[PDB]
């Protein structure tokens, strides 16, 4: 039997602290059989981390002997920056009934007599009615703060499925989906309608596959992504609890649970019914036992090829519901317009349409009992599996990565091709066939006539089949344009996503039922196209002042009423919607027009209001070397100095690698057993090099055993051994040993990271495309990037000079009110800004960007402070392009990034500095000319190395181009010496600091023209 | 064969020159002339091709069917056409010299580069085997001249030394040998390593900056300032007229193109530039 | 017997941005290929040898009636052979020099395969010494009014190349080339121009050795598509697959069809062959054979220049 | 510390006298696991001299013969006409990668005498007529793995599969 | 007949008393065409054994060590410690291939006893330090080139060449 993982999980509440020495299972279940321990929930506790067998072998299972009143908390990456879990704790023991009635407070309303709900609906709202309880966040372990205790209580439930599949007899397999190419899939599209939809695309259908799973298995089968602030997890739970038939009132336990912390915007998925935000991973890794759930029961077979192809029709079954459901849409809807085509060509095209526009990957390593155990227990190189086989699995991925197979590769064509068999809409092409505007790589169906006679040039072809549908037509499509099936797909999906929800369920109704339930419901959904968000400043300058500078527009539908119902996933359209303004207007067609310009550029001027830039930006950002700290290796603490490469016979960074992880593990304990490491751990080379450098210090641990002794032997001959051995096989080969809380706490951790950016991207008037959990993808008014970088590395790696939504962004943690959690800072993370036209063509700007923050980070190295010395790191870049004026920021200039509580200004600081300048420039303070001026000072200051020579040509550069005489404003001293050290590259790049602070500012100055 | 014969010829800038490219701001200038790959000016073969036509068909308007047929149609853009230009290769820009201590005194000579005369000799080598271009003589002298690569090379056997365009001081030795003067201009023609003719050919082309004045209270407009590139007078690229077999094609070249001395290139007609000797290599050397 | 393609000047091989390998800031719609597909370089050399008389609505029967069996094509710069490699949308030109341990690289260590293969991409790629691309725009112009037309602005970017290159080809015939030596071509698309000279060489033929390096596209028929696909590690080491079209035929002025196929400078293990000579049936057997012909199904071994067509 | 020594597998049978080890401990690294033949070792520039069988060192770099290492030493009159190195467990070149390193390995080969009077080359041979892996898992691979036809069900799973993952260069000279 | 040996080319300094017939005859393959030096051997399997370094092989390919060819035999006192055989010139490959060979030669490559103690630790080796390529000449090129001083004069980039083209493998011992 499985699914009783509340045991699993609830292996120890929260109370753990506080049931441990003083401070004041205790409480097993009230709700519930008995938890059993023979050897059941043993193994859930022992392999699921490293504390207990980083420390010894006994006293994770004893909880009392190194004990302390004080609990620290560390974080699992950099344990320096702490954090104390005090006197304030749960709720009063005489009332820790009531929580448990507060427990009980929705798990009654629906059958118990299956538990795929009663164990899951839990798990997404156990952690969050306990933070209103404000529990403040213990760790699991005290003599190790470095797991948080619902870390640790899910990440035992990850390998629970593993126990139980030992539990039949033996199974156990680790199972990772990737999507091919994304990046690739992204750059088809024309107004980020098409954009936003393709990721969305991506991310719903990959939350399609798994829904399966959950339900097959319940969740806590996934590692990655964590399913604890799923955007999509919520709605979709909500949705099957919604489906389940309760009143509002009685989901409302959960409803505003859910905006507060999670959604904390106000048009949310039950206003535009859909998650505004695609955050799912286009690859995803699971943990699979080896049982089958087809009804009442849980059957195994002892195969692998029982999910390698029960994933893959999964993933093209999600497919082909949402091509159907598009297909009953556009039937029930062709009396309006454009859904006529859309009915047309999925009738004139079934089969190209029969296979889905991305692939997958799917690889699937297996587990036994063979060297797991050998009768009962653990044995030696016993906990040396898990992050075995985890490299086993990524082993695979990355050498089928070599191939690339692109998704038409698998259309069957030729046929379609070499004779006139493929259908044409509009002009039967005189060449034969034509190729999509959007993909460019697929034999486009619908050819718009490009524009001579619009109106009648298409009511001249049929495809017009009278003269209303001409509106309907010509706006969801531009002239000239010209679609595959794939893009119609597309532009269809454009038109509304809401058809989306097919995917969402995992075929939880039918499809039926969803489209039917959206057609009932009917709702203008808007995008924001790049021709919008290049008018941000100009709706604001036209907000604070709406007919006060309009008097004329007061007829042109501008500055005219909001009409019926329009709303966006935009958070800047949902806070200016009824400001007045219709942002429902295409700037396009009145002054990013042609005709109806110059009318308009001799209006603003008396208003005195400029005219608006044509310039949006592209932002995205990456975690540089995050996939080698999940395998667990040091390049994240070390992103320059040592690459992967350096990896293969480890043993000569012996040096570095061998440092910066003691100090880290030695340091990650506390009180005495950080001594009971702290002396235990250089004694390989420093001692005889086996197991009798410990035995004499050893006996500070027996010094503790005679207040209310239960241990059964005090002969430890192995718990020095297996603590040495320990040791040896991670610094003999200086890796980490990963388990399933550290992939968890980690995922866990960029999934606070993705609510903070969220609320981060459109705290300015930014538009996210892709908010991911190392990820990014926006579109920003070219006023607002800096100061958006720089907050959002520096609230990546966990800082805040504000509260977000309600989430506290402290010094190297994301406290949640009460509950610290950890960031990423020693993760570092790029940026890559591209400031585009909007007449730019997205396939190109997303190509690029994606190309140059791609080659950028594994190309620039730059001067870099490593253990005080000068090295050069190779990541943590913030590369910019105009359109041929590339610069580069670094953003880190220390190694590892934040190695000391307060390093936490040392990043990012030069785009301080940039704002710093920036703000004066145009204030008045500095002529224009500081720009122009430097390609005369450069020379000097790259040839100078004395760095007051320097700091005195900079002070000259900036007094001698000084509107008045009397500012000084001067850039930090080490800002001096760093070089960007890029090679061999047909790219051009500035080979010192300074002349990228100038090229930046050229670039966004430049951004409003 | 379907290139049945080739005509290379040279042309000469008689007033600046500006072919220009994509606009953009990368090099500061704001209107670039045509790099090739290596940097150097270069006429693009369409824009050689269509200034040509244009040309020709402003100036015998009633061969207008022959001049179709060998560059070909516009409104029926379904017949090749029977003739192509080669991206005009630049050969010799002319720099400024100050002389040291040479006998006779010259204020600006020819300079080429070694690239230069690779891709000048691979088109006459290319086109030779068409058993109507001979002119051995000139492949001749480059190949002599590219023999003595990686040297300051002077064709004319007195300068010895040299100051070229006021900033790069070039010590010069002679060929060894006469070499008479490929180019019928009585001054000399200056062969240089790469990486020095690099610079001092950068240097040697114009770089104006330009403005745009209110006529009312003349005081320039906000925004109106920019910068263009042209290539000095006296420049001299190379390019071939390559042509197929047919009659149109013969005519062509027995008539439209004996009277084909001056035409206009590139941009900025207004401004004088674009005017264009084209000397056609069959007489001259 | 073996035919080498000068080009006189930057090449256009239009490709339908199967790749986005580049950051110029450029947005040029058009961009061009490193290696012009088989059937380019088929349709010049049927371009010189038309004779208006095999006239035939299919564009490969006649093809394949004038020239015999040419293989794949890679680089010669100074004598020095220079052969495509990919690595899923990455192309790199490298010698055979660096092919010799290839195989024995594919399956190293997991490190072992970063750190070779990326400084195989990266530091022993022969790419940008050789190859620069060159962005062009040009305009068309109204005679009337002598400003620039409405809507008639393209772009396109060529190959450049930095150092004098040559296209290497193997043909089988030795009669047609005596009428291929000293042709000065059209080879390409913007209306560009190569020469073409023949020598006679030597070349090994058809070792049975492990790994192939696919010189040139393979050509999958659209029945094996799904059973081949889903399993791909069997068959290609490192490359990629792409539903690529095959180009344009004068004649009937239509563009050509659309198959998948393996990209050239891919790896591909052995077993591929056999996979081809099993799912061809003798009607579509026909058809891949003229494919074959002219020129498409071309392998060389990663040790020594031998070259194998897959069927023949 | 821990040992090791080659086998190579032509078509006839001279492997027989070769060695007097058994397994030489427990363990092996070449695994054959319910999956065919896997970790086959390949060695570049070498021919096979079937008859008296021999490794010529040819200079031929894909002129490959395939090899398996298991835990031996023969004979004790030997290693004067044999080669021999300590491999760091990571300059071999091992097809189907399953086995891990312990740090190092010692590896003796049976190296062929140059024969440098003839002008010796080779030609490519790949293995044929069944019987002969047949009677070789009984002359060698049962010598070398005691669960030959114990623990496996398909035994011609093993024989086509160490059919087509072998092949080699006999010198035929 | 005729007959080459393979020469190293390295940086430390082993080549006093390396070859005692250099030409005697006509001939000898490695030449240079007005562009630098044609057909470098690369030889894969091998390492050095660098104190009083000769040739010893390894087991991988991993290693290419790659030097020249000249015709003779040196000092007639070894190949009781050499690689000395004989390929028909087709088995072995070299770079630059400029014409049409004999189809038949000697090789008398340097080689050494492996002396397996400590593991080969090999190591990817450029030529660096300028002024070793400049002595180097006078210790193999040069003295193996009488056509120097007469007809080849670019002594210039036929450094430059292999300022990247000879690279070999090295044990750090
Ligand atoms: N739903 C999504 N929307 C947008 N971008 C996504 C999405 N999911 C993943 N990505 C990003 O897409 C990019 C692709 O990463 P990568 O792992 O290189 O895969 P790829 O680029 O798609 N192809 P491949 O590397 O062969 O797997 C990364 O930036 C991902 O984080
Ligand atoms: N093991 C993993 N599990 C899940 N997602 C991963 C994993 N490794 C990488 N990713 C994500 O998928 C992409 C991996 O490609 P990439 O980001 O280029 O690699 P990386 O491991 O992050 N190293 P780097 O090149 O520095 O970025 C990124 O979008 C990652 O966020
Ligand atoms: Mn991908
Ligand atoms: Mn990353
Ligand atoms: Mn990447
Ligand atoms: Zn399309």
């Amino acid at each position: 039997f499985l699914d009783y993982k509340i045991i699993a999980l609830l292996h120890d509440p929260p109370n753990k602290a506080w049931v441990i020495t003083g401070r004041a299972a205790k409480y097993i279940i009230n709700q519930l059989f008995g938890k059993n321990y023979s050897e059941k929930v043993d193994n859930a506790d022992k392999l699921a981390s490293s504390i207990d067998r980083y420390l010894g072998s006994i006293v994770y299972k004893e909880r009392s002997l190194f004990e302390n009143r004080s609990i620290f908390l560390k974080n699992i990456l950099l344990s320096n920056i702490q954090r104390d879990i005090g006197n304030l704790f749960p709720k009063d023991k005489s009332k820790l009934d009531n929580l448990i009635l507060e427990y009980k407070k929705l798990l009654n309303v629906i059958n118990k007599t299956n538990l795929i709900l009663k164990y899951q609906l839990f798990y997404l709202i156990y952690e969050l009615v306990w933070i209103d309880s404000k529990y403040e966040n213990t760790p699991s372990d005290t003599r190790n703060p470095t797991h948080t205790i619902f870390d640790h209580l899910y990440a035992t439930a990850a390998m629970m499925n593993w126990i139980l599949s030992l539990e039949k007899e033996a199974k156990g397999y680790l199972l990772g989906i990737d999507t091919i190419g994304v990046a690739d899939f992204i750059s088809k599209g024309r107004k980020t309608r098409d954009l936003w939809i393709s990721s969305y695309l991506v991310s719903a259908l990959l939350w399609y596959v798994i829904t399966w799973f959950i339900e097959e298995y319940g969740p806590d089968v996934i590692l990655f992504p964590s399913l604890r602030f799923n955007q999509f997890y919520a709605f979709y739970l909500l949705e099957k609890l919604r489906k389940e038939g309760v009143s509002e009132d009685v989901i409302d336990e959960i409803k505003e649970l859910i905006t507060k912390y999670i959604f904390n915007g106000d048009d949310l998925f039950e206003n535009l019914k859909i998650p505004p935000y695609p955050i799912i991973p286009g690859r995803i890794t699971l943990i699979l036992p080896g049982l089958i759930r087809e009804g009442e029961e849980y059957k195994k077979v002892q195969d692998d090829n029982c999910f390698i192809s029960k994933v893959k029709e999964r993933y093209n079954e999600g497919w082909r519901k949402l091509i159907e459901g598009l297909r009953c849409y556009s039937e029930r809807k062709r009396e309006d317009g454009f859904w006529n085509l859309v009915c047309r060509v999925l009738k004139l095209t079934e089969d190209l349409l029969q296979t889905t526009p991305l692939n997958i990957r799917v690889k699937q390593v297996s587990v036994t009992e063979d060297e797991i155990f050998n009768n009962n227990k653990l044995r030696s190189d016993s906990w040396k599996i898990y992050d075995n086989k985890y490299r086993q699995l990524v082993s695979e991925f990355k050498k089928s990565k070599l191939v690339k197979v692109t998704p038409e590769s698998r259309l069957k064509l030729f046929e379609l091709t070499k004779f006139d068999k493929l259908p044409q809409i509009g002009e039967k092409s005189k060449r034969g066939y034509e190729f999509c505007t959007s993909c460019g790589v697929l034999p486009a169906v619908v050819i718009m006539p490009k524009e001579d006679e619009l109106e009648k040039k298409l009511i001249d072809l049929g495809i017009a089949r009278d003269e209303k549908d001409v509106r309907s037509i010509k706006n969801m499509i531009s002239p000239g344009e010209r679609l595959c099936p794939w893009c119609l797909v597309k532009r269809a999906l454009g038109a509304e996503p809401r058809l989306m929800r097919i995917l969402l369920l995992g075929d939880l109704y039918s499809v039926e039922k969803i489209v039917n339930e959206i057609v009932s419901r009917d709702v203008k959904i808007e995008i924001p196209s790049t021709s919008d968000i290049a008018s941000i400043k100009t709706f604001e300058e036209m907000i604070e002042k709406k007919n006060e500078i309009c008097e004329d527009l007061k007829e042109e539908e501008v500055c005219e009423k909001p009409s019926e119902s329009v709303l966006s996933m935009w958070q800047w359209f949902n806070k200016n919607y009824y400001n007045g303004i219709n942002l429902t207007i295409d700037p396009e067609e009145y002054w990013f027009s042609e005709k109806r310009r110059r009318y308009y550029f001799s209006v603003f001027r008396r208003h005195r209001i400029t005219f608006p830039s044509p310039y949006y930006a592209l932002v995205r950002a990456d975690s540089d070397y995050l996939g080698d700290l999940l395998e667990g290796k040091l390049t994240p603490y070390l992103a320059g100095i040592i690459d992967s490469g350096d990896y293969a016979n480890i043993s000569e960074k012996k040096e570095e690698v061998n440092k910066l992880l003691e100090e880290y593990l030695v340091n990650a304990g506390s009180g005495s057993i950080v001594d009971y490491v702290k002396t235990v751990l250089k004694c390989i080379r420093e001692n005889l090099n086996k197991c009798s450098c410990a035995e004499k210090i050893y006996s500070n641990e027996v010094a503790k055993v005679m207040f209310r002794v239960n241990v059964e032997k005090a002969n430890v001959e192995e718990e020095v051994k297996n603590s040495l051995e320990y040791f040896e096989t991670i610094l003999n080969e200086g890796r980490i040993i990963v388990t399933p809380a550290w992939h968890v706490s980690i995922s866990s951790a960029l999934n606070r990271g993705l609510l903070v950016e969220l609320e981060l991207v459109n705290k300015h008037k930014g538009f996210v495309i892709y908010a991911g959990g190392d990820d990014l993808l926006a579109m920003l008014p070219v006023d607002e990037v800096l100061d958006f970088i720089k907050e959002s590395r520096r609230a990546f790696a966990g800082f805040g000079t504000e509260k977000l939504g309600n989430m506290c962004l402290e010094n190297g943690f994301v406290r949640i009110n009460n509950a610290y959690y950890p960031s990423l800072p020693i993760v570092g993370r790029s940026y890559s800004v591209i400031i585009a036209h909007y007449a730019d063509p997205l396939f190109f700007v997303i190509n690029d960007s994606y190309n140059l923050l791609e080659e950028g980070k594994e190309i620039i190295r730059y001067r870099v402070m490593y253990n005080g010395e000068y090295k050069d790191a190779k990541k943590d870049v913030a590369i910019f392009r105009y359109q041929g004026l590339t610069s580069v920021i670094p953003l880190s200039l220390k190694r590892p990034i934040v190695s000391s509580v307060s390093d936490f200004n040392e990043i990012a600081s030069i785009i301080d500095v940039i704002l710093e300048l920036k703000k004066r420039i145009d204030e008045g303070r500095i002529s224009v000319s500081l720009l122009y001026d430097y390609e005369k000072y450069k020379h000097l200051i790259v040839a100078s190395d004395e760095k007051y020579l320097t700091e005195f040509l900079v002070k000259d550069w900036i007094k001698r181009n000084s509107l008045r005489k009397h500012v000084e404003f001067t850039i930090d001293e080490k800002l001096y010496g760093v070089r960007l050290t890029i090679e061999n590259y047909p790219i051009k790049i500035p080979n010192d600091l300074i002349s990228n602070i100038v090229y930046t500012l050229r670039i966004i100055y430049g951004g409003e023209k | 064969p379907y290139y049945a014969f080739a005509e290379p010829f040279f042309i000469h800038a008689i007033t600046h020159l500006h072919v220009g490219s994509g606009s953009s701001v990368e090099e500061e200038i704001a209107l670039p002339f045509q790099r090739d790959e290596l940097g150097y000016p270069t006429i693009y073969a369409s824009s050689l091709k269509g200034a040509i036509k244009s040309f020709l068909l402003k100036e015998f308007p009633d061969k207008r069917d022959v001049i179709y047929k060998v560059l070909g149609e516009d409104e029926n853009p379904e017949e090749a056409s029977l003739g192509t230009f080669l991206d005009a290769i630049l050969f010799a820009i002319p720099s400024r010299i100050i002389e040291i201590d040479s006998a006779k005194p010259y204020v600006w000579v020819y300079v080429t580069t070694y690239e230069l005369l690779k891709k000048v000799k691979l088109y006459l080598d290319s086109i030779s085997q068409l058993s109507n271009a001979s002119f051995s003589n000139l492949k001749n002298k480059i190949d002599t001249i590219l023999a003595k690569e990686g040297k300051n090379i002077t064709l004319d056997s007195d300068l010895k030394s040299a100051i070229l365009n006021e900033d790069f001081y070039v010590e010069l030795e002679a060929l060894n040998n006469k070499i008479p003067s490929i180019i019928n201009a009585g001054v000399p023609l200056l062969v240089l390593e790469d990486s020095i003719g690099r610079e001092v050919i950068n240097r040697s082309l114009i770089r104006v900056r330009r403005i745009r004045i209110d006529r009312d209270k003349k005081v320039v407009e906000t925004g109106g300032l920019w910068s263009e590139e042209y290539v000095p007078m006296k420049t001299i690229f190379f390019s071939v007229l390559l042509g197929k077999e047919s009659k149109e094609s013969a005519i062509f070249a027995s008539c439209i193109l004996r009277n084909l001395r001056y035409v206009i290139l590139g941009g900025k007609e207004t401004i004088g530039k674009g005017i264009v000797e084209l000397r056609w290599v069959k007489d001259v050397i | 017997k073996r035919v080498l393609i000068k080009p006189l000047e930057p090449l256009m091989f239009r490709s339908q941005g199967e790749f986005e390998p580049l950051i110029t800031g450029s947005h040029t719609a058009a961009q061009s290929l490193i290696i012009p597909r088989p059937s380019t370089i088929a349709g010049m050399l049927g371009y010189i040898l038309f004779n208006k008389s095999s006239g035939t609505g299919d564009w490969l029967s006649d093809l394949t009636n004038l020239l015999a069996t040419i293989y794949g094509t890679f680089i010669e710069t100074n004598g020095e052979y220079l052969f495509p490699l990919r690595m899923g949308n990455h192309l790199a030109l490298v010698d055979q020099q660096h092919l010799i341990n290839l195989p024995t690289l594919l399956e190293k260590e997991y490190e072992r395969r970063e750190k070779g293969i990326y400084e195989l991409f990266y530091d022993k790629n022969k790419l940008f010494q050789i190859i620069n691309h060159q962005d062009r725009i040009g305009i068309s112009i109204d005679k009337s009014t002598r400003t620039v037309k409405e809507h008639y602005l393209y772009s396109a970017r060529y190959l450049a190349f930095k150092k004098e290159v040559n296209y290497v080809i193997f043909i089988d015939n030795d009669a047609i080339s005596d009428k291929i030596n000293g042709k000065i071509v059209n080879f390409g698309g913007e209306n560009r121009i190569a020469k073409l000279e023949v020598d006679d060489y030597k070349v090994d033929t058809s070792i049975e050795e492990e790994y192939y390096l696919a010189l040139s596209p393979i050509l999958i028929p659209d029945e094996a598509l799904d059973n081949f696909l889903d399993n791909i590690s069997d068959y290609v080491a490192m490359g990629k697959v792409d539903k690529i079209s095959l180009g344009f035929d004068i004649a009937n002025t239509k563009r050509k069809e659309m198959l998948t196929a393996i990209l050239e400078g891919s790896i591909v293990k052995r077993s591929i062959i056999d996979f081809i000579k099993n799912e061809i049936k003798n009607d579509l057997r026909y058809r891949f054979s003229k494919y074959e012909k002219i020129g498409y199904n071309t392998l060389m071994s990663l040790c020594k220049l031998a070259l194998r067509k897959i069927l023949s | 510390s821990t040992q090791r020594e080659y086998v190579f597998i032509p078509i006839t049978n001279s492997i027989t006298i070769d060695v007097k080890i058994t397994i030489g401990g427990s363990d092996h690294i070449t695994n054959i696991d319910e999956r065919g033949i896997h970790n086959v070792l390949v060695i570049t520039g070498y021919a096979v001299d079937e008859k008296n069988g021999r490794l010529v060192p040819t200079l031929d770099p894909c002129d490959y013969v395939k090899g398996i290492l298991v835990a031996g030493t023969p004979q004790q009159a030997q290693s004067n006409d044999f080669l021999t190195l300590k491999l760091p467990a990571n300059k071999l070149y091992l097809i189907r990668k399953k086995g891990n390193i312990s740090d190092d390995l010692k590896i003796y080969i049976p190296y062929s005498s140059p024969d440098a009077r003839n002008s010796m080359k080779t030609k490519p041979v790949s293995i044929s007529d069944d019987t002969i892996v047949n009677n070789i898992i009984k002359e060698v691979f049962d010598k070398i793995y005691n669960i030959t036809q114990k623990e496996k069900v398909k035994i011609e799973k093993v024989k086509e599969d160490i059919k087509e993952l072998f092949s080699y260069y006999a010198l035929e000279q």
